């Protein structure tokens, strides 16, 4: 347990729905909260939900303001916060950020630096999976040049998946697309992610995307909170997520969950993370660990009864999953019906899913039995800007039966 | 129809009517000194009686209603200093 | 489940109707509920559930203030429309780390500061920008909000300064009465931003910053609290140079471990042998007496800017031979001779001089800090200041001064008639207002002329607040009622002389040099009580316990020592400040243009109301007034629409 | 015959120094139109000299009376006031005469560089040295100004101009 793990005040280094989600968990745990906001985001709901809030990244473009490591730390220190929750996206998988947070004496609500290092890099993450004896996808030894990539396609054949270590990916069906694909992806890598390393995997045909929720504490307890099926995707971007994976047999699901736990036990994983697999005809292949909370954590909470975000914060406070946080042993983790999450966004499906902008005139949100809402920026009078993601509200439903 | 002076929003020196109704009795007059909680006048809404109390110690500046006068929400009843 | 309910109940935002939410919140807090043991009679038997806090609302007071000023203007200035202003420039400093006089005071005490001054070859500077400069040029209206934006740059960029004059004079009551901000808040805020700069105040020996007759224990308590709250240097003066009014203050400042400057007010002309009353021997004899009080430093206060350079030179050279205390000279640049007078004083060995930043200098202010540096640069004795830093800092003040256009006295330029009438600046602008209000603006030159004749009629007196007001009230009165000096002596028995004049001649301001003219005194005072000793001796006794309990009752919370002393200094003003705080809240936090003009249609402002709390306020609509003067403004406050009713006074007063 | 401006706040002391050096004639403005970028005050220099070895030749009481008229008249010209009349010692650094300063401020405005006018003062000084250190009075002062503005507008240093 790190020194300084006691908390009275927490800052979220994020915006939108995930910031509001963390503030709610903080308030329920008796912690006071701090928001940061870019100028252009000054009407975001999360700014007003916190107990106090601060402008950051003055004079920068809005996305750069939220990536402004030193200004965020400045606010944390100036407000007297104990802890930073990084949410998802933005700096949440960023080694440099977590290093400087912890170097500034603050609790970073997340896993060890070493985990951000090996799971933030998808080559390194595959190496850790082999070492833990979790089946991966046949891929290049490490990072490769165009010649080692072309080599792989001679060894295993097309089609193949070109992926950046920091994704960020292109499918190649032949040589021409391999030359084109490797170029475009090495662009967006040095581009939106800062570095240019690249690896190649066999492209699996029509997989399911199954991922497993993990919690680890600082006392060597690791548990899984079952899995989620995130196969419903458009251009490889998650659209609808369900839990559990109701189209797979319980035994096969348990096998996937155990493999995730095996990997996490091997590396001593701390806090919330998710292990992601591709699944094809009763085999499964490791692809990634997201060493952070995910947008779809909500549906896992509904089918287990476990508040994942409150857990993350209590874990960071040095608490024990079982004795203090009060989670049961693995075999006693509830599995209560099923749950579905959709993200309602301003993407116009009749205009190539370009996000709409402008003023929200009317916003009336449903409720009732089996409905959960986690709102982003949607309220009557809010102006949707072009600067940020297009999320309005996350809707989850839950019931005993999938059909209901 | 000459509108009635409204109480200024957020001005604690001005007591505005909270509900439509009428003025039954005025108990004070311009210039009177007054203490927190002291009853200043009585009003009715649906023949239920409310007593308007002074929000703090002070001197009455003026009344802006008269006995038996009709009133709507926000109408200025009395000013205090 | 309970915690989630508690979270949800507090998170709900419902406006326009009341709800039962405060009641629900109380129920679920109670341990009968949270233990699961409630019965059907629990609520009906628990009266604590029906106690609700006042729901706190700084947002609404702010909208009220913004609507008031937007629609009705700022009191006493023209209700005009608000200019767009850029952010004031921030200085680019080249920092040099040095030990300062303030560091010496704190580590080694007052006498060590004095030795540091005596061992300095350069002339040292005191910066008046935060007090006397705006008192002269901007009717003392300069706001904390503007001062705190540059304070740290002054502390770090200009460590050479002896002190910053930042308190006292008119700042104490103007802050409360016209700015609706506390002078003590100003001192605390600045004290933290400027930890290495000595803070100097102007302090009237007999009554600190007030204008009534206070007893000794009040003056001593003022000094204690002021010293505790961060005042390092007390410049103690008396309006008639009457040493008995200064003695106790000097001792209390010494007792509190701070620096006492004892002041001589300069008047007349040492180089005019036809005016021997205030000749050089007068000043040397007073200086010797002040030195004997144990004062650390002798201040020469030329409040009207009368000192010409050959007189400055003679005055300072003679004083330096007469006393061993360092001499701190203060003049005004009203004649256009301020720099040449400071240069003369420098050649005569003056230790410290009072200067203002260039952008708030000249005219009835002090001479410019940056100017005197360059006047002396090639001489035998330099000014101690980082001039390049000072030039950069001046950019900020030049930008900030534009905000105060409604308070400008007029064009800042030389005026040499000051040698004739001898009014200090404020006496000049005030006396111009007073003559206006009584419809004599068109004869203001006859009034300047009468001011001078009155001064001689009263025996040739020292004219600084409040003795200068005495001479002014009288000159105005005499012009108003068409009297000459003959007339006053002939018909004075049947005339009622202004209050301040009667108080002067009753000895309520103390004793003047050479006494009063006897006949005129009888004529003026009639059957009122005349004293000839120190007014403070006759003051109503003051019990701090009694006063503190009375005040607590009046304001509804326990007053700190600083509040109690404010209340004693200025009772009605302090209470009126409290009423304005309750109505409008902490207006000190508004930027100056918004404080003075409110908002324009479609403007967005950001008000920093606490650390980590900012109100984003946008004015969306300004409704037209109905016949009773009701106007409705629609704001957006932090994402909510807010409807605000304000009364349009111009419709009322039509 | 000596002519100075009081821009630095040192105009009176400079005239008094010139007087002790035997200057024959000095240029002064009436108090109400003096100071700042104008000339030192006529009435002021009278009084600075009054008690010295050499006096100014002027009926100072008549000048004070005449100054009342000018004070009143100046108010009519509020819209043309350059800004607040006060000392500005940066003149020692950039050496712009008054009109070159206000003009150069307009020119930088009408090309949207008002917000970098301090960089322009700085460039004016560098340009002056680049041109050999020149006398800057109308119109040579405009030459230096146009160049400084041009150089800021097009982002050039001195190296850039030679390259
Ligand atoms: N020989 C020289 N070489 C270089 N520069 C010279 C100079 N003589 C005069 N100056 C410059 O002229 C300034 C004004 O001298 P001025 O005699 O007109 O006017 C003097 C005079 O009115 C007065 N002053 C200085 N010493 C005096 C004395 N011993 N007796 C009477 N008055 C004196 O103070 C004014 C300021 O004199 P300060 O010496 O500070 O500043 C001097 C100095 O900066
Ligand atoms: N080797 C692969 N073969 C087929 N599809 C893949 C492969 N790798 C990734 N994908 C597709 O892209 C999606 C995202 O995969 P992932 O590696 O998690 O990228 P991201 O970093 O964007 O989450 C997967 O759900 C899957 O649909
Ligand atoms: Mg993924
Ligand atoms: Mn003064």
């Amino acid at each position: 347990v790190p020194r300084g793990s006691h908390m009275k005040k927490l800052l979220v280094a994020n915006r939108g729905e995930i910031a509001v989600r963390v503030f709610r968990a903080c308030n329920e745990l008796g912690l006071s909260t701090v928001a940061v906001y870019a100028r252009e985001d000054e009407y975001s709901v999360h700014r007003f939900k916190a107990d106090e809030s601060y402008l950051i990244g003055q004079g920068k473009k809005p996305i750069d303001a939220y990536l402004d490591i030193d200004d965020i730390i400045r606010v944390a220190l100036e407000s007297g916060a104990d802890a930073i929750h990084p949410g998802y996206g933005l700096l949440s998988e960023n080694l440099e950020f977590a290093t400087k947070v912890r170097a500034a004496g603050l609790v970073f609500v997340g896993p060890e630096l070493h985990h951000l290092d090996i799971f933030g890099d998808k080559i390194k993450a595959k190496a850790a999976a082999d070492e833990a004896k979790v089946p991966g996808i046949p891929g290049t030894n490490g990072a490769v040049d165009i010649d080692g990539a072309l080599e792989f396609a001679k060894t295993y054949g097309y089609p193949v998946m070109i992926k950046a270590a920091l994704g960020g990916m292109r499918v190649a069906r032949n040589d021409a697309e391999m030359h084109d694909g490797y170029a475009r992806a090495k662009s967006e890598a040095i581009g939106a992610f800062g570095s240019g390393e690249i690896y190649v995997e066999k492209y699996i045909e029509n997989p399911k995307h199954i991922e497993v929720q993990i919690l680890g504490d600082r006392h060597g307890n690791i548990i899984h909170l079952h899995e989620r099926d995130c196969s419903v995707q458009r251009r490889n971007q998650k659209v609808i997520e369900i839990a559990p994976a109701v189209g797979l047999s319980p035994d096969f699901r348990n096998e996937i969950c155990e493999a995730a736990v095996k990997l996490c036990k091997n590396v001593g994983y701390v806090n919330a993370g998710t292990v992601e697999f591709l699944v094809k005809d009763d085999k499964f292949y490791f692809i990634e660990v997201n060493p952070r909370v995910q947008v779809e954590h909500t549906i896992t909470e509904l089918i287990t009864g476990v508040d994942i975000v409150q857990a993350q914060i209590l874990i960071a406070q040095g608490k024990d999953l079982h004795r203090e946080i009060g989670l049961p042993a693995q075999s006693e983790i509830p599995l209560l019906g099923s749950a579905i999450q959709c993200r309602i966004t301003t993407e116009d499906p009749q205009n190539g899913f370009l996000p709409d902008t402008g003023k929200i005139d009317t916003y009336r949100s449903p409720g009732g039995f089996g409905i959960r809402l986690d709102v982003g920026n949607a309220y009557a009078g809010y102006e949707v800007t072009p600067y940020f993601d297009s999320l309005l509200v996350k809707v989850c439903t839950f019931a005993n039966e999938f059909s209901d | 129809v000459v509108a009635k002076r409204k109480a200024e929003t957020g001005n604690p020196n001005q007591i505005g009517a909270t509900m439509p109704g009428s003025v039954l009795e005025i108990l004070v007059k311009a210039g009177d000194k007054v203490q927190k909680g002291q009853a200043l006048m009585v009003t009715e809404a649906m023949k239920m009686e409310t007593t308007i109390e002074a929000p703090f110690d002070g001197e009455i500046v003026d009344l802006h209603v008269v006995k038996g006068e009709a009133i709507q929400t926000q109408d200025l009843l009395i000013e205090i200093n | 489940s309970v915690r989630k309910m508690d979270r949800v109940l507090h998170e709900f935002r419902i406006r326009g109707v009341k709800t039962n939410i405060p009641f629900l919140i109380n129920v679920i807090a109670n341990e009968n509920f949270t233990s699961g043991q409630a019965t059907t009679t629990f609520i009906d038997n628990t009266p604590s559930l029906f106690n609700f806090p006042r729901l706190r609302d700084r947002g609404t007071k702010t909208l009220h203030y913004l609507s008031m000023i937007t629609v009705n203007g700022f009191p006493g200035i023209e209700n005009t429309e608000k200019r767009h202003f850029e952010e004031p420039r921030q200085p680019l400093l080249n920092l040099e780390k040095k030990k300062t006089a303030k560091n010496i005071l704190d580590e080694q005490g007052a006498d060590a500061v004095v030795d540091y001054v005596k061992n300095t070859k350069e002339v040292l500077l005191t910066d008046t920008t935060l007090r006397d400069a705006h008192q002269s040029l901007l009717a003392t209206r300069l706001r904390l909000q503007d001062m705190k934006g540059i304070a740290q740059a002054i502390d770090q960029g200009l460590p050479e300064l002896f002190s910053a004059e930042m308190w006292g004079g008119a700042t104490f009551d103007v802050a409360y009465r016209f700015l609706n901000e506390s002078p003590w808040y100003r001192l605390r805020k600045l004290r933290k931003l400027m930890p290495n700069t000595m803070f100097q105040m102007l302090f009237r020996g007999s009554n600190a910053v007030g204008y009534q007759n206070y007893p000794d224990n009040v003056i001593e308590e003022f000094i204690r609290v002021a010293a505790h709250e961060g005042i390092d240097v007390f410049r103690i003066f008396d309006s008639l140079n009457w040493l008995p009014q200064m003695e106790k203050s000097i001792q209390a400042v010494r007792d509190n471990g701070k620096i006492a400057e004892a002041t001589i007010c300069y008047t007349g002309d040492i180089l005019d042998p036809s005016r021997p009353k205030y000749n050089i021997q007068y000043y040397k004899d007073l200086a010797k007496e002040l030195e004997a009080t144990g004062a650390h430093i002798l201040a020469v206060k030329d409040m009207a800017g009368l000192l010409k350079p050959q007189a400055a030179y003679r005055l300072i050279s003679e004083l330096k031979d007469t006393v061993d205390l360092p001499i701190h000279l203060h003049t005004h640049d009203t004649s256009g001779n301020g720099i040449i007078t400071y240069s003369a004083a420098t050649q005569a060995g003056v230790d410290i001089i009072d200067v203002a930043t260039a952008s708030l200098a000249g005219g009835t202010s002090q001479p410019s800090m940056q100017s005197i540096y360059y006047a002396l640069e090639h001489g035998p004795r330099h000014a101690s200041i980082n001039v390049k830093n000072a030039e950069q800092i001046d950019h900020y003040w030049e930008d900030v001064r534009k905000y105060y256009a409604p308070f400008e006295a007029g064009i800042t330029s030389p005026q040499t008639e000051v040698y004739m009438h001898e009014m200090p600046g404020g006496q000049y602008t005030n006396l111009k207002s007073q003559a206006a209000a009584v419809g004599l603006g068109h004869r203001f030159d006859e009034i300047k002329q009468m001011y001078r004749k009155v001064n001689m009629m009263f025996g040739d007196i020292i004219k600084v607040t409040p003795s200068s007001k005495v001479v002014g009230d009288m000159a105005l009165f005499m012009i108003q009622n068409d009297l000459t000096e003959e007339d006053v002596y002939a018909r004075g028995n049947e005339l009622n002389f202004p209050e301040s004049v009667v108080s002067f001649f009753r000895g309520d301001l103390g004793q003047p040099v050479g006494g009063f003219p006897e006949k005129l005194q009888k004529i003026i005072v009639k059957d009122k009580a005349v004293i000839t000793d120190r007014p403070g001796l006759h003051a109503e006794k003051v019990d701090f316990e009694t006063v503190k309990a009375d005040l607590e009752q009046k304001i509804g919370y326990e007053p700190g020592d600083h509040e109690v002393i404010s209340y004693i200094m200025y009772p009605q003003v302090f209470l009126d400040y409290q009423k304005m705080q309750r109505e409008f809240g902490a207006v000190t936090l508004l930027d100056t243009p918004t404080f003075l003009h409110g908002m324009r249609l479609n403007e967005k402002i950001e008000v920093q109301i606490e650390k980590g709390k900012t109100l984003s306020i946008r004015l969306d609509e300004i409704g037209e007034p109905d016949l009773a003067g009701n106007r409705v403004l629609f704001f957006n406050l932090n994402g909510q629409r807010r409807e605000v009713v304000i009364n349009d006074q111009s419709v009322q007063a039509q």
